[PDB]
């Protein structure tokens, strides 16, 4: 019965407008908009840049997102940035994998 | 006079997209009489040794040898021998080393740990330590970075890898890197980097400050505008 | 000895798996042994379709005589498991009720043996009825099938070599990778060389689902 | 045709609890008339010998002759010597065993560094890591003790001794040990013994909890609105 | 004339890493040079016995009479023979001694009790109570330690051991380290070192400071009214 409005991935958002009937008797039914939010709590303020501030605020404005300051990595894609490497004074830039677990080549 | 055939290390391997075999004699007399040629499983000798460097401190003999193998030729388990025919050696012998057979890939999970509260507490020292666990093969290597600066060799020291007690096919690496606990106190970012073959593209990195190290305070200014939203 | 995956199977309470000691057994242990219902995990997650409906409750027979080992005498090596506490735990709460009776002379899983019988988990999720000549097993029945040696060897072949067999009947060299189970029988059969000659004849006689398995691979 | 003297580590006098000194025979075959005693300066080699080694193929046997001795009187460096008399070598072999006086004492600092809340989130294991650093000698030996029973040396993986770069000298080494999520979460406290010999108690010990390092205070603050 | 045997206690070979077997003399005329001597199972000869107390002025003289031995030797059960001669003395006497067997072993439970709100209120001192309870024999060596350093013994009183109401066997004791709240406002150590028998390895530790507890202090200051509807 759930109608999942908006699924945001970089703004965890899951609005579900469902309806609830209530008690026996119809016509007082209640509308229940549900917005379930997971504030990753650790994620760093340019997600993609490790090395970027934590987040100590999170704006949710519900507008923007019904319709990016991304903060949570979305399971599909895959967030990295470049490295600097030296092994006998050599610096060789190569991708990182800042969320290994879903970026094996597919 | 100890010569020892060093296998290829997966640094050179992927930074480097070379393969370089040494196969270095040392504590020995000048003579110049080394004769090392790679052969490889079958009779043809791929490489013999280049660039020989025997200027040291000490005035001993160095010959490093050389290999340029293709990298799947490697994989495919194909053996080299390295000979050495120096005067100094009772008889030559030949030093075989081969890509090891049926070892699983499994990924190496790194995970970044800070110093303990109490040796912050300390006020004289803070020790960072980059915990690389579950990783097969046991080839690894790791560095360390700060704010996107590399930091000398010297300041972080990494451990060989030695098998998990839990899963004998994967191992587990040791690293740590020391800072005073007023650069820690700065909040700045410390970065480990680890590149093995089971990664998707052979690197991954984690970062660790003051802020996120398992810190005493959690900050959080969360606001929500706009709760209805219909659309 | 080889462990079988009853190091995980077994989903234990918090508090006898931790330190904490139980304050009384008429009313802790008691309803902590039973609050492990979440023992019918078997075809209410993973056996609900795996395989057939018998084979998710014969795997609760395995745990039951497991969990009556794990109160008296099994052979985890384990602070949690044996040479544990949690076999302290019992004695330290019957002998605190002026030694009324030893954990291995009743509470043994033999004065309440029937405990749920896990089949509240089994029904809890898994939803399927047991039949009556089922629902005896999981319950208390006179043999214990000798301390462990030879039943955790029993659920070996009933799942962890005759699969591999039947994947073998269903490349060659995936299918060569299945010898490896026979070098880690010379080590299990030394174990049990330690009543019947050896290992063999006991899966032949003694169990009903072994002999389908072969005896040897041996390449 | 020498003998390699085996000086029992501080890790073996810690867990065997006793000093037994033994010191090996090596690229030697027996011969008649072996003599074993351990002699100090003072010369009161007086000790009993017991299980005496056999002859080895490779002419390598230990002709161990066991002894026990105070710790403090060894840490004085009395230079044990098994005075060996063989047919072929009239000359005895002399094979001091003795503490050199000139390695430091600095105190091990071992802490003890609970597992990543990165472990912890996947869900699968979690490994607690023992770090001994600050100890010039090389004879650290770790011990991990769960609800104050000892775990087997099998559970936990303890680096050998490395020399410590950004201090000449003094050494470090971890002691890894992994347990299962379920049973990390479930409380145990589980405490690195640490036993070294510039110690002033010999033993030190730090204890990791599933609360060790937790957020002392949150801070939320929700702010609920209706209009952007 | 008669003697007295001391058996070392836990204290004594714990404290300085070395037994010590001293021999006091009581009611015994003063007279230079008093000899005295242990004797062992096989009766070998002791240490030559020195630090001799001086003779009282209560014309009694102490005749202390140490001996270091290893301690394999005391805890393997082989019991020791002190014997005194002297011309004073009419004949020698014979006093044997050996470590206590048939008491079962009991690790110490090491529990420290962090000072009461209520000291810190005065703002004079604060107690730092260790409680060594549930351990067997009535022999415990407790000591503290300040990050790594032992702490004086003046600071720091301990109690002796004493029965425990709960079980017969068992035994109690403290440790008390008053320290100014300054020293306890800010983070310190203050470590707990026992030394019984019992213990896997002979010593336990248990640190405390104020960071030691302090449950998470939720702050949740959540403004709802910037809805209006
Ligand atoms: C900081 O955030 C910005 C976006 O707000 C990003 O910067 C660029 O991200 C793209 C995405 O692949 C990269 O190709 C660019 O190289 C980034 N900019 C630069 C200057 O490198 C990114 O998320 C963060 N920036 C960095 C450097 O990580
Ligand atoms: C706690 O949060 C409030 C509001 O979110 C903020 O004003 C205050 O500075 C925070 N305190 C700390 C110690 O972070
Ligand atoms: C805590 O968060 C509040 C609100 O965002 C901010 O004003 C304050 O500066 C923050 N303090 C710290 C130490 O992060
Ligand atoms: C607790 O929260 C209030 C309001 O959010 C703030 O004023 C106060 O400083 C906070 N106290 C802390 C973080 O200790």
């Amino acid at each position: 019965e759930r109608i999942v409005l908006v699924d945001n991935k970089c703004k965890c958002a899951r609005i579900t407008s469902r309806i609830i009937r209530s008690s026996e008797d119809p016509n007082e039914d209640i509308v229940e908009r549900n917005i379930r939010i997971i504030v990753p709590l650790n994620n760093r303020e340019n997600i993609s840049d490790p090395t970027s501030p934590l987040r100590t605020r999170f704006v949710y404005h519900l507008s923007d997102l019904c319709k990016e300051t991304c903060y949570t990595y979305d399971r599909n894609k895959c967030y990295t940035a470049v490295v600097p490497l030296v092994y006998g004074g050599e610096t060789k830039m190569v991708e990182t994998a800042l969320t290994p677990d879903a970026c094996y080549p597919d | 006079i100890r010569v020892f055939a060093i296998p290829p290390s997966f640094a050179s391997i992927f930074l480097t997209k070379s393969t370089k075999l040494t196969c270095l004699v040392t504590d020995l007399t000048t003579y110049d009489s080394v004769t090392i040629s790679w052969t490889r499983q079958n009779g043809e000798a791929v490489k013999t040794h280049t660039n020989i460097s025997e200027s040291h401190p000490n005035a001993t003999f160095s010959a490093v040898g050389e290999a340029s193998i293709c990298e799947d030729d490697w994989n495919s388990g194909e053996r080299f021998t390295c000979t050495v025919t120096h005067t100094d050696l009772p008889s030559p012998l030949k030093q075989t080393i081969s890509r090891p057979k049926g070892v699983a890939l499994h990924r190496p999970d790194v995970y970044l740990l800070p110093p303990a509260r109490e040796q912050l507490n300390l006020r004289e020292s803070a020790t960072i330590t980059c915990l690389v666990t579950g990783f097969s093969p046991a080839d690894v290597f790791v560095q360390w970075m700060q704010r996107g600066q590399p930091l000398s060799p010297e300041k972080y020291v990494t451990s060989a890898p030695m098998p998990e007690p839990q899963a004998p096919g994967r191992y587990f690496a040791h690293s740590i890197l020391t800072v005073s606990e007023e650069e820690w106190n700065t909040g700045e970012t410390y970065t480990c980097v680890v590149a093995h073959e089971a990664l998707p593209n052979r690197v991954t990195e984690r970062t660790v400050d003051k802020s996120t190290g398992k810190p005493t305070l959690y900050n959080v200014s969360l606001v929500m505008s706009d709760t209805a939203g219909t659309c | 000895v080889l462990i079988p995956p009853r190091r995980r199977q077994l989903c234990f309470s918090r508090i006898v798996r931790g330190p904490a000691n139980l304050r009384s057994l008429n009313e802790f242990k008691e309803e902590i042994l039973k609050g492990a219902q979440s023992e019918g995990k078997f075809l209410g997650n993973y056996y609900k379709e795996h395989k057939d409906k018998e084979k998710a409750l014969e795997a609760m027979k395995n745990s039951f005589y497991d969990y009556e080992d794990i109160i008296k005498g099994t052979d985890m090596l384990t602070n949690i498991e044996f040479k544990d506490i949690k076999i302290k735990l019992d004695r330290l709460l019957e002998k605190e009720t002026n030694n009324t009776k030893k954990a291995e002379d009743w509470w043994k899983t033999n004065k309440k043996s029937i405990w749920n019988a896990m089949l509240c988990g089994y029904k809890k999720s898994g939803n399927k009825i047991i039949d009556p000549s089922w629902c005896t097993i999981p319950t208390t029945e006179t043999p214990p099938q000798f301390l462990r040696w030879i039943k955790e060897w029993g659920t070996n072949v009933c799942i962890q070599k005759q699969e591999h067999k039947e994947y073998v009947k269903s490349c060659t060299s995936e299918i060569k990778k299945y010898q490896e189970w026979s070098r880690k029988r010379s080590i299990r059969w030394e174990t049990i060389s330690k009543k019947e000659p050896d290992a063999n004849t006991y899966l032949r006689e003694h169990c009903s689902k072994c002999p389908c398995g072969f005896n040897d691979m041996e390449e």
